[PDB]
């Protein structure tokens, strides 16, 4: 019958989820739990690159603050 | 042993795919094609088996000699058998490529499509069958299941 | 100047070596014309990002524009010789003479 | 960690362009009242992995009369371009996050092109030069339209970003903005991948196997591959294009889950389309794009120009 | 040879794109913009020769930025004096050049 | 009227893509001209601040420059957000 | 604030590549330090070795191909 | 460093010349590809992407229709390949020793030719410090071709609808 | 970078498919096996003959309208100008002239294949 199809489709959709949702969880992790910051312009990769300057540690998604300044 | 374990695993594997997926070479001659697109009909569904018809002879597995063989035709089914690429099968189907058939005593008849190419499988009647046909064809699977190229490797 | 303009003349120039340089047929010559063109809108496009000359960024597109009209022109040319000697050779171009 | 992301974007593409073969298998049966594979496998599961082995572990065979560099070169160009071809996708997020991400794809395509082209002449045999030429004409045609298509159906959109179409499309979708810019796209897709009624650089009826007739074993899986990784990928351009998801930033798998089914839904959408319909003859193809879609794809682009600026609903630059 | 139906007419159809240091879209400046005007407000007027024989300060400048040789020679010349120190342990880079300092935001 | 009544009548069952296209094309060409949102189109684009406002010194007869950004002198998007 | 940061990250860069040009070239004959390439006393911008010249490959990798190579 | 930008320009002078050599249309082809990809590559690290991107779209396009040609007009029993041919093989090679020759010489020392005087030093070095803001100055430019360049535009169309015109007059035969 | 990296990536993976096809299976070649194939007879000619393109003048129209489109793709950044009236003028003055150009090798019959 024509649900005997549905699990080739199931495998298949299945599969396409793997790419998006890794390449979501490998954002998270190698941007402290936050979103991939998007630059695609100069003005947002000078920002990218104070942050990573202000940081101290070398990353620029270490965010500081109120804390920080004083 | 070690070794006699893998290579049995190993070659079980091997024959399990060419087993599973066959794929006939689009090639028919006589009446004896129309019980083979009977057998490719719903009722006796050959996608189920993994039977799939290819066109060019390179990607064939198998060549089902469905049809009488001429003196005309026995060339190209030559050369068609040749360009196809290994491991390769054969199944006559029919009396007319099993023997002589009908025309057996006849200037331009083949007696004999294994005169032409080695044949793995006959299957008889005039036509056989698309259930005779398709009994062939499972035979052959079985008849691959048998196969044991890395045991006889590993033994040489 | 940097060895990459260097490398992009060089190349411009060894194109023009290719075109004069005929060897039978007239479509590898046709290439070879092309080619040209090609180091030319190269050449151009670096020179012009290099320098912030913002206006000049559409002078290679129409670089491109008169390359592919030159293109469409000389293919034509090929079809009529071809249609007249049956081969592209360059030696049937030669009942005119100087 | 981005070599990690390579890989779970290339893998799970390669098991559902298999799961794929398996599928289109299976529907064109139940449409034509069989039942499909279901016999190597549960409900014929094992089958891909099954003709996955028969092709790798059967002889492949050079021609004497080919050119043999070319002969290897061309399944590898069309497999690592059909590979390629995924990276800008987001999903909701873009392994690789261009600026311009749709001429890339153009880009891309025309180069994908050439695998064909080059597998034809390789091969050194009539078919295969009959099916290289049909190549020819086909991309010709599908290469036009495709491109006001899409300059028309971005214009819409503000940049060449992917992330910018889903934010597009936020609140409504490109199919009720644009609908027959939609229709048309959805041919100049199908033939794009050489899809029917577009199959025509490898006709079976007409040509024996064309492009591809020569190849066998190895290299004939890899442009098995690259045809139905292209099917997909095209499938999802559409739908990222034309159908948007609505995207949660903090739960991103929602977005995830409803592009697959869209895509899904597309892929089933063609596989049905070659179980309905004949073949065309390739100039009536040519004829079919130049003197019917470009006159109303330029129609189209002029509209979708002017639509902007006389509503005052120019989108952001960025 | 040269009909200037452009300054006969009033008509503007490539002299905005001749230089560098018109009007640009987004007022987005030249790289060497400041060093083309000087050189143009110098030359203008005056005619070829004169432009030729008088502002070839403000031209040699202007052919120095577009192009930058002879600061290329310099850094050249100070990247040679370095690595020959290094090669006999003359010279230790400082801390900050070597890429252990913090820099400014 | 007769004669173009019966081009269209003709056209439309022989060429319908073409009549379409036509139509879209003279639409496009047309209506620009009579929408007046063309001119808020326009503002729109003008209003979109790319680089930075650089300041004017005040000679103290400029009354018509803001001291302050949030002064009442200079332009206001009031009509834009109502939009 | 950010033109400000820049201006002074710029000069403080130039300052730092002198002091160390003068380290450096002190054997030189006829070398003059911090000496100008142009006829004019005009402020001209660091191209982009004047700055980042003296620098590790990490650095002057990020500062020349960071942007573009960001995707 | 990395040298990225030197290597694909050394590449793209191998693709001139191969396709210079002209073993026969499908290589010269083949090579007017490569160099076409190669130069988009070059640009695009200089900081043109639309540029770079439409170049090699433009050339992928270009180079089908010398395939088709190439497959009815300029095709023979045997279409020669590089080292087919003694005079193709001969010319690729005197061309990859000259592009070595040179390459050699300018990572040595400042090579100044007959020509022109190159320094042996950065692309990065040439670049500029400054940066532009939430926009793309390449886009701006080449935007630019309607609002400004309104002459440019006309004398284009102008030259393509005359090149079609073109193309179908010298093709009538008759 | 990370895009050399995918194309080495991709490329590398491809390379390594046609490797394992190519030696993984035992290979058995002679004359016959890798003849050309023409349905089972052996061809009368070679594939390396003329083959008679008959849209020889659709391609270079297509290399024309390839011009046309690169021209046509840059609105999208062009529609975010001040001078919008000059804008569209010239964006409707090259589409009407590429439907000219159109409309004229219909005409003309540039669209029909040769016999
Ligand atoms: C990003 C790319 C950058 C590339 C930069 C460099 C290239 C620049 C442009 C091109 C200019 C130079 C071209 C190379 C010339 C080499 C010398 C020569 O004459 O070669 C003949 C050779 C053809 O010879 P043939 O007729 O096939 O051989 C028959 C012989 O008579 C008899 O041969 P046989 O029957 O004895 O066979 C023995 C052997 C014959 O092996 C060869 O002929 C070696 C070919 C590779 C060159 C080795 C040096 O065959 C094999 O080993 C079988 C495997 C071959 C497949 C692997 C080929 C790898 C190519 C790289 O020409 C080529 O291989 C041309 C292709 C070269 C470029 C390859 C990459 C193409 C990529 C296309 C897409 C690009 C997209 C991005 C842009
Ligand atoms: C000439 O006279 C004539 C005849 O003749 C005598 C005739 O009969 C007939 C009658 C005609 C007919 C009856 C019509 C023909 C019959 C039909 C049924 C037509 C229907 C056609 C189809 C259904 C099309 C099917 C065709 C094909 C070729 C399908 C075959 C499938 C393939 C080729 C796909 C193979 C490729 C695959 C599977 C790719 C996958 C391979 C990989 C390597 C991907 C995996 C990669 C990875 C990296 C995965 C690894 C990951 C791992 C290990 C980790 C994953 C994680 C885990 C947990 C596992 C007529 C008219 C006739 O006139
Ligand atoms: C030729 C291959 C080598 C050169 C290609 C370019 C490499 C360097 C790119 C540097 C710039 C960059 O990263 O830009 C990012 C950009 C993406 O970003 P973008 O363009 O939006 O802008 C950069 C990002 N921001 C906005 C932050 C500045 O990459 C591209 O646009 C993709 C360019 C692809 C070029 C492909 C050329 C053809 C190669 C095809 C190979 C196929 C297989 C061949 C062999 C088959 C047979 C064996
Ligand atoms: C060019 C690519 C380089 C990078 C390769 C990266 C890894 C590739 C991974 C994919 C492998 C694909 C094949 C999978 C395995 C199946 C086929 C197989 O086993 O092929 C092996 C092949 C098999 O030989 P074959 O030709 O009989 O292959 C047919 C194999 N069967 C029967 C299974 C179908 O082995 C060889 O060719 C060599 C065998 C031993 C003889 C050694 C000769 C000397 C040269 C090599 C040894 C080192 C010398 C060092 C000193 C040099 C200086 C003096
Ligand atoms: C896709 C990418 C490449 C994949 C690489 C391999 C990945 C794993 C391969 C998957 C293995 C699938 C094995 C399927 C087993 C067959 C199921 C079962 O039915 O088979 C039986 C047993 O089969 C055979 O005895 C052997 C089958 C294979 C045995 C497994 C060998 C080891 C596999 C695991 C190792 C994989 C890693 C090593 C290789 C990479 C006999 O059935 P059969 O008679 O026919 O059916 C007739 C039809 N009837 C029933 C209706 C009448
Ligand atoms: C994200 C998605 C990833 C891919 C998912 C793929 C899913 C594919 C579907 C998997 C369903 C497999 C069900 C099991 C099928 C075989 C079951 C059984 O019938 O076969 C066994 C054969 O199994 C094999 O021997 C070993 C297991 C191999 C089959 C399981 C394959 C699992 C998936 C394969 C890998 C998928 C990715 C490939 C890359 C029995 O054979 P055997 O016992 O001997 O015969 C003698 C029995 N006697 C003694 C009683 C007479
Ligand atoms: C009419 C004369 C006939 C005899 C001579 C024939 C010569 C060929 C035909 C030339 C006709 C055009 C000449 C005038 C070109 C106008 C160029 C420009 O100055 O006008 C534009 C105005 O354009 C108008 O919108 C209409 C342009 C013309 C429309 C097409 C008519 C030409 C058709 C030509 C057909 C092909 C024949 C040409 C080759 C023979 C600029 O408007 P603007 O917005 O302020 O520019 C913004 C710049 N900013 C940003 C710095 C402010
Ligand atoms: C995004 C997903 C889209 C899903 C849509 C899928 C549709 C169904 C899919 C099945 C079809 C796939 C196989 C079919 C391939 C062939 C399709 C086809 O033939 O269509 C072309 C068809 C055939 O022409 P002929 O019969 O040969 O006539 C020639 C006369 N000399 O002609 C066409 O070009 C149709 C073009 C469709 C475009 C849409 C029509 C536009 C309607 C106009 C109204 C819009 C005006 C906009 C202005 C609005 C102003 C307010
Ligand atoms: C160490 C060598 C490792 C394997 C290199 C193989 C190159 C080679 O010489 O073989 C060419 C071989 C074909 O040889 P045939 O003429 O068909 O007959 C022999 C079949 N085995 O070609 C290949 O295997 C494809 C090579 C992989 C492509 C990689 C290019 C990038
Ligand atoms: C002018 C403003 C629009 C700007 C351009 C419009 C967009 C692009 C359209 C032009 C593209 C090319 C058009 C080519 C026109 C002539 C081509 C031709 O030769 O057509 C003939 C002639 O057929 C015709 O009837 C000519 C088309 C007439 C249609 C024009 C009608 C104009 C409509 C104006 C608006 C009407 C509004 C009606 C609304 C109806 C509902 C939408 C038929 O071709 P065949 O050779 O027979 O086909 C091959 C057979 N083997
Ligand atoms: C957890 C760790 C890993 C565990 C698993 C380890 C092994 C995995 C598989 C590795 C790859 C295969 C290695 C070699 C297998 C044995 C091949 C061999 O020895 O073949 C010899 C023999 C040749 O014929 P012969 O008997 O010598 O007689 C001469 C003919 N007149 O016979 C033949 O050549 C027979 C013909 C077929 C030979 C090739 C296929 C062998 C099995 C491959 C299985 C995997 C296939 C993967 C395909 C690619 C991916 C899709
Ligand atoms: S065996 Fe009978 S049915 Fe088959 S081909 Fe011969 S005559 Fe026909």
């Amino acid at each position: 019958m024509w649900f005997e199809i549905l699990p080739g489709i199931a495998v298949m959709a299945a599969c396409l989820f793997i790419p998006g949702m890794a390449t979501a969880h490998i954002h998270k992790f190698t941007n402290g739990g936050k979103e991939k910051r998007v630059a695609h312009f100069s003005y947002q990769w000078n920002l990218m690159e104070r942050d990573r300057c202000i940081s101290g540690v070398n990353r620029y998604h270490v965010t500081k603050g109120l804390e920080n300044i004083d | 042993s070690r070794g006699e374990y893998v290579v049995a695993k190993l070659d079980d594997l091997v024959n399990w795919a060419r087993r599973s997926s066959l794929w006939p070479m689009t090639f028919g001659l006589a009446c004896c094609a129309v019980e083979m697109m009977h057998m490719a009909a719903p009722r006796y569904d050959m996608d189920r088996f993994g039977v799939v018809f290819r066109a060019s002879p390179r990607q064939s597995d198998v060549m089902i000699v469905a049809g009488t063989l001429t003196n005309k035709m026995a060339p190209a089914l030559r050369k068609v058998y040749d360009q196809m690429p290994e491991p390769r099968y054969v199944v006559s189907m029919g009396s007319c490529a099993n023997g002589g058939g009908y025309y057996h005593y006849s200037y331009s008849v083949v007696r004999g499509c294994d005169r032409i190419v080695p044949v793995d499988i006959y299957v008889p009647g005039c036509p056989p069958t698309a259930e005779a046909l398709l009994y062939g064809i499972l035979q052959l699977q079985r008849k691959i299941k048998r196969e044991k190229r890395l045991r006889i490797w590993y033994r040489r | 100047m940097p060895l990459v303009y260097m490398n992009i003349i060089m190349a411009f120039a060894i194109a023009l070596a290719g075109l004069l340089m005929y060897r039978s047929h007239l479509m590898s010559s046709l290439l070879c014309l092309e080619g040209m063109m090609l180091s030319l809108f190269i050449m151009s496009t670096l020179i012009i990002l290099n320098t912030h000359f913002t206006l000049a960024n559409m002078m290679p597109i129409i670089l491109l524009v008169f390359a592919a009209c030159e293109a469409a022109l000389g293919l034509s040319l090929l079809v009529m010789v071809s249609n007249t000697y049956g081969t592209d050779y360059v030696q049937n171009l030669n009942l005119l003479q100087c | 960690m981005f070599m990690i992301n390579i890989l779970s974007l290339i893998i799970p593409i390669l098991l559902a362009v298999a799961f794929l073969t398996l599928v289109e298998r299976k529907v064109l049966g139940y449409m034509q009242l069989r039942k499909g594979p279901n016999v190597v496998g549960p409900y014929g599961l094992l089958q891909p992995i099954a003709d996955a082995l028969k092709l790798f572990t059967k002889e492949p065979l050079r021609p004497a009369t080919s050119s043999i560099s070319m002969f290897i070169i061309a399944p590898i160009l069309a497999l690592s371009l059909a590979l390629t071809m995924w990276v800008p996708l987001p999903m909701p997020y873009p392994l690789i996050n261009m600026n311009l991400g749709v001429l890339f794809m153009l880009a891309m395509s025309s180069l994908a092109v050439y695998s064909i082209l080059w597998s034809g002449w390789a091969s050194n045999s009539k078919y295969a030069l009959i099916g290289a030429l049909r190549a020819v004409a086909q991309t010709i045609s599908y290469e036009v339209t495709l491109a006001i298509i899409l300059l028309s159906v971005l214009l819409m959109n503000g940049s060449y970003t992917l992330s910018t179409l889903i934010t597009t499309q936020e609140h409504i979708w490109m199919i009720f903005t644009s609908w027959p810019l939609a229709m048309m796209w959805f041919i100049s897709t199908l033939a794009e991948t050489n899809r029917a009624p577009f199959d025509l650089t490898e006709g079976e009826s007409e040509l024996v196997s064309g492009f591809n007739v020569e190849y066998a074993a190895g290299p004939f899986a890899m442009f098995f591959m690259a045809e139905y990784a292209n099917i997909i990928m095209m499938n999802a351009f559409t739908a990222i294009l034309f159908l948007g998801a609505s995207h949660d930033p903090h739960t991103p798998e929602l977005y995830t889950i409803n592009f697959v089914l869209k895509t899904l839904a597309l892929t089933i959408t063609f596989l049905w389309i070659r179980a309905s319909y004949p073949r065309f003859r390739y100039d009536q193809l040519m004829h079919l794009l130049w003197k019917s879609f470009l006159p109303l794809t330029l129609a189209l682009c002029m509209w979708h120009i002017s639509l902007p600026i006389m509503t005052a609903s120019i989108p952001p630059q960025s | 040879p040269f009909f200037d139906v452009q300054k006969r007419l009033g008509l503007d159809l490539d002299r905005w794109m001749t230089i560098q240091s018109a009007e640009q879209p987004h007022k987005i400046p030249g790289r060497c913009h400041a060093f083309e005007k000087e050189w143009i407000e110098c030359a203008h007027g005056i005619g070829g020769i004169r432009a030729e024989k008088e502002c070839k300060i403000e031209f040699d400048d202007f052919v120095e930025c577009l192009l930058r040789q002879k600061t290329m020679k310099r850094l050249s010349a100070i990247k040679r004096q370095r690595d020959k120190l290094i090669k006999e342990g003359k010279y230790t880079p400082p801390p900050h050049h070597l890429g252990k300092e913090d820099p400014r935001p | 009227a007769g004669r173009i009544a019966s081009f269209l009548k003709n056209a439309w069952a022989k060429e319908p893509v073409l009549v379409a296209s036509f139509a879209i094309g003279g639409l496009a060409i047309i209506l620009p001209s009579l929408s007046p949102y063309t001119n808020y189109a326009i503002r729109i684009n003008r209003a979109t601040p790319y680089n930075y406002p650089v300041p004017l010194r005040d000679d103290g007869n400029m009354p018509d420059v803001p001291s302050h950004p949030q002064d009442p002198q200079g332009p206001s998007l009031e009509w834009l957000k109502n939009l | 604030l950010f033109q400000a940061e820049k201006d002074r990250r710029v000069l403080q860069m130039l300052r730092e590549n002198l002091e160390e040009e003068a380290i450096i070239m002190k054997d030189v004959p006829d070398w003059k330090v911090g000496e100008s390439v142009f006829h004019t006393t005009r402020w001209v911008t660091p191209m982009m070795g004047e700055l980042y010249g003296l620098r590790t490959n990490e650095e002057i990798l990020s500062a020349t191909y960071g942007f573009i190579w960001y995707t | 460093t990395m040298y990225i930008a030197f290597i694909l320009s050394t590449i793209f002078v191998i693709g001139f010349v191969g396709f210079s050599s002209k073993p026969s249309p499908i290589y010269g082809g083949l090579g007017l590809i490569v160099s076409g990809g190669v130069g988009c590559g070059i640009v695009l690290n200089f900081g043109g992407s639309f540029l770079g991107l439409m170049v090699f779209l433009i050339y992928l396009g270009g180079m089908l229709v010398v395939f088709g040609y190439t497959t009815a007009m300029a095709t023979e029993m045997y279409p020669e390949v590089w080292v087919s041919n003694k005079t193709v093989f001969g010319a690729f090679v005197s061309g990859l020793m000259m592009e070595f020759c040179m390459v050699y010489y300018a990572l040595k020392e400042e090579e100044v030719e007959i020509i022109f005087k190159f320094n042996g030093l950065g692309d990065w070095v040439i670049y500029d410090t400054g940066d532009s803001g939430f926009f793309s100055e390449e886009a701006m430019g080449i935007a630019a071709l309607y609002s400004y360049g309104t002459w440019l535009v006309i004398v284009t169309g102008w030259s393509l609808l005359i090149g079609v015109v073109v193309i179908m007059e010298i093709t009538r035969g008759n | 970078m990370n895009i050399m990296l995918t194309l080495l990536t991709n490329v590398t993976l491809a390379s390594l498919l046609v490797l394992i096809a190519f030696w993984l299976p035992q290979l058995n070649a002679y004359s016959e096996k890798t003849s050309p194939y023409e349905c089972g007879f052996d061809p009368m000619g070679s594939a390396r003959l003329p083959f008679s393109m008959k849209f020889f003048l659709v391609a270079i129209t297509f290399l024309l309208f390839d011009l046309e489109i690169a021209l046509l793709l840059p609105l999208p950044w062009a529609s975010q100008t001040n001078n919008l009236k000059t804008m569209l003028t010239m964006a409707l003055f090259l589409l009407i002239l590429l439907a000219a150009s159109l409309a004229y090798e219909w005409t003309q019959k540039g669209l029909e294949w040769a016999e």
